[PDB]
């Protein structure tokens, strides 16, 4: 009777190959296995994660092949990755992350081996671009009813374990049912690679090509721009001829939502294009 | 709240019985089953379903449009359940008028107590001595002192009183429950080994009313389908000849129509003489003489005469009721009802 | 951002309250297929949440949040109405007993509106018009009592329809009633027409 | 304590309110809802499930809908029937002294009474139909009231329950007879009949019903019915003999005489002066009932009660028929 | 006539009603309809005629 | 769009005909508040940003 | 022009996207397209189509022998029944040839068991004929719509000769039939 303070490691590995695998997270209840090695007690770390051929069962005990499962990880066995599984994970479209009574089951089932058991659920079908929050779950034991439900310490990290403070799921079926923290890591060689490889990919192939593009487009295409631009300054100022007479008469408070002036800054930054250009159609020009 | 104490205790089993028997797709019913793996079922909310059979309900087991328990995740059938109100309303397990009401037919009485009562004392006889049983009589016509017979043939079984079954119950709302009615009735008429059924009122669903053909057309079908019975018992009574489908398809398996009208001067006698079980007569009262004291006086009539008659006798404030009471509650009750009518 | 986690929530309902439970059990008739009983959040009292009246209420907690919805007819008019004109103070010291209303009768050619609204027009109040649907216009006047009112639709044995119009009867007696019963608010001065056997 | 206040989280905010439609003897129970979704549960605790009468309204949750509690329904039937024992009897009235004891010996022989009844053997537990020509009560319940003075009372007026709501059909006549089988020494009394006269092809089949239920096919002599209508051409000839079995009788008109007696009534407990004329009154009514000459019987006592007397004058009581001869031609 | 003779319509119309064959049979003919002459109408015209009293004795003989 | 009980906040019918309360967002002002309008909430965000013509 | 509003069957709205795939030919308003539940997107258009038009659009005859097979046989054509048949086999001959298409003309569709407002039918039908520019008409059985009308007719009668007076109005009235061409079958 002992418990920890656990914390899940989630490197860009597993979260990848659960983007690639929420692409194809259909309707149709999907298959996955995590994997990884245990170092400690309270920390636990996934490196390798693939996905399950789909089956009309859906998620369930019988639709995990043995000889598939022990296949593929004895095939990645003779390869560099000589780490165990350490979970398995899944995709709940529509009606939340939370697990039904067969997911419950077959967590019963495959806990059995691993003490820890990390549980995974993705949900990009409703989830905004904006955010990928994802959360991992556990399973409690049923003995620990008349003692306290969870002594882990280091409460701490509860307050950025209370992010997914959705009013029905989380404490709407928390009994029996709680989650864990997530955390990330990243290496200098995922630093560099992937961040110089994301501003490449913002940026032009010998990044010398498409300035010449706008520079060039600013006499031909943004004169447009320009023009509309104005369009919409004199249209503001058609309304600013008459804002003196209400600011001539009342003075007090403010009824319009409308500031008229953060705009017209923007207008001048796009404005400021031409500024920023036409010293490199003096670079180009020059040499 | 003293209720709820006991079981309140008793609820801490109900989690872990919670997991089970959750189950519940709203018992969808199922229409037909063209192979045994896969059965067609339609829902309540007009969505036609198909799902293969489970390991734990037989395949005998399952019944055309039949409500049972199905499952809402594995989309199987669990378990069933044995589950309209006037179905069982219409049982009738009562005594009733005996044989000694005859109204004067002295053939028609045997040509439907030869059918009536002789089949179930001699099943034998009628095997050996012929081929089969006579299979029934058709009183129709005027009613008169109608559903009397019927009551006598009720009450003169030597082993238990049957089911009658009126034809008014049909005609109501939400069509097509008149299949399974049938269907079920005739079930149950197979579970009791080979009883008779009466059906009354023929004219109330025969004679738009395509949906009434569903129930009188599979009427047909159930009772020239000798699948429940073809040899215990056919038997209708309406009161207007004007049902042509019924009589167009009664002699395939109906027979012998007779008639009933009214009693006879000796009759009336022996209506008087079950009336001896009524209402206290005096000794002095002479049968014979209220009887040949109203001409055009069936056993309804009659039966009315007894129950105006018995009316006026409570009125009247006695320990027992005398002729000279209530002879004028019984020409009152006969001659000003007879003369506008 | 912190608000996108509510828009994630896929929005609220909205719950319409039809009767309170005194368990603070409080049920809430809502969209077919709805008619959920809950109680409401903590930080809201019960006992303020009146029922028949609609509500603010959570999609997935359930929670309440807050309540929801002619120079001779100008000559003898001057004391009617250019009277209350100048001076809205003297209506408690002066006890001449003022006229609570006048009455015009005759062929509706001029006086009806233009000079009702041309003699209000110089007194710069508001005007009221008439235009059951002949009680709420009753309790608008309740409400800004300071015009002029004047009759323009309705000027047009017993019987049920004498019980209807004596509706209308028992306004202007109650309007005897207030403004001959008791004088509220200064200016109370209304003008009436009357043309026919009435 | 906490057993009672654990079972919290099946009452909290998963929680709906759905309609049972019936119980079933093997623990797990049916309801239903605007889509009619039939779930079965075992049962839990505050639940009766024997004075619950399936049928009404419960109250469901949004998990496996098990039963966590129940709301009790129609405080419509308030209305229905009194409760009281009021002192108006049998011998309050005359001249129809035959036309009401032949009610009073048709359902005041069964149960009370049990010598010239239960010794005859017939019991015909059917009771007598009447009809009133006044109607509004006054004959009608003046006739019915001989029963009111020392027994149960079951009071049904207007068809307007059935035809204020939807089509429900004839669960309100279920409910009268089992308030009835609860209540077996009562006597049944439908008032202002006009099911027919007042969608309306429902409403022949739910009085067919209504004389289908009545009948009494599967109960034995329990109570007696005691139908009221006003017009006897409204009911169908169909609904006559299945329901009116035993006895049926005529109510002459009430223009001089019956008007006199009824006025000697309503005026047998109030004080009037000696210049009160009966011809001018039982003269001016023409076709009236009751509760007319009752309604001027009391605003008469409070108008002559205005001057703290007791005493009706002449003039005030032509004053308060004032009323009734405009009433009536209005 | 108008479902008949869409009948006909599948009777004559469809060359690949050559599957199960369709048995009619008629308790009168005097309204004899023109249009059921057709190598895949009634074309079989055998005519049954009241059996005699020695065909009536040959099947209540046999039945 | 069917009512706006206060400001900053208002009640949206959705196409079903069931009636959402929705908090509006603060950078739309009030010439959108038109009872009779034609809003276009999001599909998970529920939020409006603008109205059609 | 790049993002419109689509209306769904089930009854809600939506607004969906322009795919780089597709072009704005289609994209025109008025013309009834398929979606995607993820992203809204559009894959293709759906066109729209009829119950009856699929039956006047789906049966086709083969074999192109039986124009050969018809024996030696070398704005209206009249095939009558002296004694001997096969015009079913000619008349479906060609129209199993080519027929240019399948616009058969059954003597049941003129039943019309409401109101005789038929002439919508005839004007419909005939109207479609006037569209499309090649047709051929099939009128097979025309003798029970025959009736020769000698006595006093009647409600029944009445409309079926009326549908001949619209006949006659298009036939030799105020509209050629130069192109159209009608095959007049029967019995007697
Ligand atoms: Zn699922």
């Amino acid at each position: 009777a002992v418990d920890t303070a656990e914390q899940v490691y989630i490197s860009s590995l597993a979260l990848l190959k659960m983007l690639k695998h929420g692409r194809a997270g259909v309707p149709m209840e999907v298959m996955g296995l995590m994997l990884g090695e245990f170092v400690d007690d309270y920390t636990v770390r996934v490196i390798d994660v693939f996905a399950m051929p789909q089956s009309g069962t859906g998620v369930s005990v019988e639709a995990v092949d043995p000889v598939f499962q022990a296949k593929m990880l004895d095939m990645l066995k003779q390869t560099g990755r000589p780490e165990m599984v350490v979970g398995w994970y899944h995709s709940h479209p529509g009606f939340g992350c939370w697990l039904s009574g067969v997911d419950i089951n077959t967590q019963q089932s495959f806990e059995a081996l691993s003490e820890r058991a990390v549980a995974v659920v993705v949900d990009p079908i409703q989830s905004v671009k904006g955010k990928v929050v994802i959360d991992a779950f556990r399973l409690i034991n049923a003995n620990m009813m008349v003692l306290g439900h969870e002594p882990r310490q280091t409460t701490s990290n509860l307050g950025h374990l209370n992010k997914p403070s959705i009013q029905a799921l989380i404490h709407g079926l928390n009994r029996h049912y709680y989650s864990i923290t997530i955390n990330y890591r990243k290496n200098e060689l995922e630093q560099k690679m992937l961040l110089n490889l994301h501003k490449k990919s913002w940026m032009e192939g010998l990044t010398l090509q498409d300035y010449s593009e706008h520079c060039k487009h600013n006499e031909s295409v943004v004169k447009e721009m320009l023009e509309l631009a104005k369009n919409y300054n004199k249209a503001v100022e058609e309304e600013d001829k008459m804002t003196p007479e209400q600011l001539a008469i009342k003075n007090v408070g403010k009824q319009d939502p409308k500031r008229h002036l953060e705009e017209h800054v923007d207008v001048l930054m796009t404005s400021n294009i031409v500024q920023c250009l036409a010293a490199m159609l003096d670079t180009v020009v020059f040499k | 709240a003293p209720p709820a104490l006991w079981d309140l205790a008793a609820d801490k089993q109900t989690l872990q019985s919670e997991q089970p028997l959750q189950v519940a797709r709203c018992t969808k019913i199922i229409n037909a089953d063209s192979e045994d793996p896969k059965y067609i079922i339609n829902v309540k909310q007009f969505a036609k379903f198909v799902v293969d059979l489970s390991d734990q309900v037989a395949p005998t087991d399952i019944e055309e449009g039949m409500r049972v328990g199905v499952d809402r995740n594995k989309y199987q059938i669990h378990i069933p359940l044995p589950p309209p109100t006037v179905t069982m309303m219409q049982v009738e397990e009562k005594p009733d008028v005996t044989y000694s009401d005859v109204g004067g037919c002295k053939e028609q009485i045997e040509k439907l107590r030869e059918v009536v009562e002789t089949p179930l004392l001699h099943p034998e006889r009628f095997v050996n001595l012929g081929i089969e049983p006579p299979k029934g009589v058709l009183l129709f016509g005027p009613p008169g002192t109608g559903k009397t017979l019927c009551a006598r043939a009720v009450a003169n079984r030597t082993d238990a009183c049957f089911i009658r079954v009126i034809g008014s119950e049909l005609v109501q709302k939400y069509v097509g429950e008149g299949a399974r009615m049938v269907r079920e009735l005739f079930e149950m008429a197979r579970t009791k080994k080979a009883c008779l059924i009466f059906f009354d009122e023929i004219d109330a669903i025969g004679g738009g009313d395509n949906e009434v053909q569903r129930t009188m057309l599979e009427l047909i079908n159930q009772l020239d389908g000798f699948d429940p019975r073809g040899n215990i018992k056919v038997l209708m009574a309406t009161n207007r000849p004007d049902t042509l489908d019924p009589a167009l398809m009664r002699p395939g398996r109906l027979d012998r129509k007779i008639e009933f009208s009214l009693p006879d001067l000796e009759g009336r006698t022996h209506i008087f003489k079950i009336h001896a079980r009524s209402m206290s007569v005096e000794r002095d009262i002479r049968f014979e003489l209220l009887a040949r004291l109203c001409p055009n006086s069936t056993g309804a009539e009659i039966r009315s005469v007894c129950t105006e008659a018995g009316m006026f006798a409570i009125r009247a404030r006695r320990k027992i009721a005398t002729e000279k009471d209530f002879l004028e509650a019984v020409n009152k009750v006969i001659k000003s009802y007879a003369k506008f009518s | 951002r912190e608000e996108l986690q509510l828009l994630q929530e896929q929005g609220s309902y909205v719950g319409e309250v039809v009767r309170a439970m005194d368990k603070k059990k409080v049920l809430v008739k809502v969209h077919p297929e709805g008619k959920f009983v809950v109680d409401v959040d903590k930080n809201i009292d019960i006992n303020d949440v009146t029922p028949n009246c609609r509500v603010a209420l959570r999609n997935d907690s359930y929670t309440l949040h807050k309540i929801l919805p002619l120079d001779k007819q100008i000559k003898e008019i001057k004391e009617v109405i250019e009277l209350p004109v100048k001076h809205p103070e003297l209506f408690e010291a002066l006890g001449i007993a003022q006229p609570k209303g006048v009455l015009l009768y005759g062929p509706p050619g001029t006086g009806k509106t233009l000079l009702a609204r041309a003699v209000a027009h110089h007194t710069d109040c508001t005007f009221i018009r008439v235009s059951r649907m002949v009680r709420e216009l009753f309790v608008m006047a309740r409400e800004h009592a300071p015009s002029i009112i004047f009759m323009d639709e309705i000027d047009s044995r017993l019987e049920g329809g004498s019980g209807g119009d004596s509706e209308v009867q028992r306004t202007m007696l109650e309007l005897l009633n207030q403004l001959d019963g008791f004088e509220a608010t200064k200016n109370i001065k209304v003008i009436m027409a009357t043309n026919r056997i009435d | 304590e906490e057993e009672r206040s654990k079972v919290d989280d099946l009452r909290g905010t998963p929680m709906s309110v759905g309609t049972l439609e019936e119980i079933i003897d093997d623990n797990h129970a049916i309801v239903s809802t605007s889509v009619g979704s039939e779930h079965y549960v075992s049962i839990l605790s505050f639940v009766d499930k024997d004075l619950l009468e399936p049928g009404c309204s419960v109250l469901l949750n949004h998990k496996v809908h098990a039963v966590i509690g129940v709301l009790m329904d129609d405080p419509l039937v308030t209305v229905m029937k009194v409760e009281k024992a009021p002192q108006e009897t049998y011998a309050d009235i005359g001249g129809l002294d035959n036309q009401i004891q032949e009610i009073k010996e048709s359902v005041e022989l069964p149960l009370t009474h049990p010598e010239y009844y239960e010794e005859m053997g017939i019991k015909p537990p059917k009771g007598v139909i009447l009809y009133g020509p006044p109607g509004t009560g006054k004959t009608l319940l003046a006739k019915a009231v001989a029963n009111q003075t020392s027994a149960t009372f079951l009071r049904v007026v207007g068809s307007e329950l059935i035809q204020k709501y939807l089509g429900d059909g004839p669960k309100l006549v279920r409910e009268l007879f089992r308030v009835a089988e609860e209540h077996a020494p009562s006597i049944v009394f439908i008032d202002e009949i006009d099911a027919i006269g007042t969608g309306e092809r429902e409403i022949q089949r739910t009085m067919l019903e209504l004389l289908n239920q009545l009948d009494g096919f599967d109960s034995r002599g329990d109570v007696k019915v005691i139908m009221a209508t006003n017009r006897i051409e409204t009911l169908d000839p169909a609904l006559i003999r299945p329901g009116r079995i035993d006895r049926k009788i005529e109510f002459p008109l009430p223009d001089e005489k019956t008007k006199k007696r009824i006025f000697q009534i309503h005026t047998s407990r109030m004080t009037l002066a000696d210049d009160v004329t009966l011809d001018d009154l039982i003269m001016a009514k023409d076709d009236l009932s009751g509760a007319d000459i009752k309604a001027i019987c009391t605003e008469a006592g409070l108008m002559a009660l205005r001057e703290r007397r007791m005493k009706v004058t002449n003039e005030d009581f032509k004053k308060s028929k004032e009323n009734v001869l405009y009433k009536k031609q209005e | 006539q108008r479902t008949m003779l869409e009948l006909l319509n599948q009777l004559d119309g469809f060359q690949p009603n050559t599957q199960v064959k369709v048995i009619a049979a008629t308790n009168r003919v005097d309204i004899l309809d023109p249009a059921l002459l057709r190598s895949g109408r009634l074309d079989r015209k055998i005519e049954f005629p009241m059996p005699n009293e020695e065909a009536r004795a040959r099947i209540m003989q046999i039945h | 769009f069917l009512e706006a009980v206060d400001q900053n906040t208002a009640i949206v019918g959705s196409t079903t005909g069931s009636n959402y309360y929705v908090r509006i967002l603060s950078t739309i002002d009030r010439e959108l508040l038109k009872p009779n309008a034609s809003v276009a909430l999001h599909k998970h965000s529920n939020a409006l940003v603008d109205v059609l013509p | 022009e790049e993002k419109f509003i689509v209306k769904a069957t089930n009854g809600p709205r939506y607004v969906v996207g322009c795919r780089r795939q597709l072009d704005k030919s289609k994209l025109k308003p008025g013309t009834r397209v398929a979606l995607d539940m993820t992203t809204l997107t559009i894959m293709r258009y759906l066109p729209r189509e009829v119950d009856p038009l699929v039956y006047n659009m789906s049966h086709e005859d083969p074999g192109n022998v039986s124009y050969s097979e018809i024996g030696g046989l070398s704005k209206g054509c009249l095939l009558y029944g002296p004694p001997g048949t096969g015009k079913t086999l000619l008349a479906r001959a060609v129209a199993s040839q080519l027929d240019c298409n399948f616009l058969k003309v059954v003597s049941s569709s003129i039943v019309d068991k409401y109101i005789g407002e038929s002439a919508r039918l005839i004007r419909e039908m005939f109207n479609y004929a006037r569209d499309h520019q090649p047709c051929i008409i099939f009128m097979d059985e025309i003798d029970a719509i025959g009736g020769r009308r000698f006595s006093e007719g009647t409600s029944a009668d009445r409309e079926i000769q009326r549908t001949l007076m619209e006949l006659l109005n298009q036939m030799d009235g105020f509209d050629t039939l130069h192109r159209v061409k009608m095959i007049m079958a029967t019995n007697r």
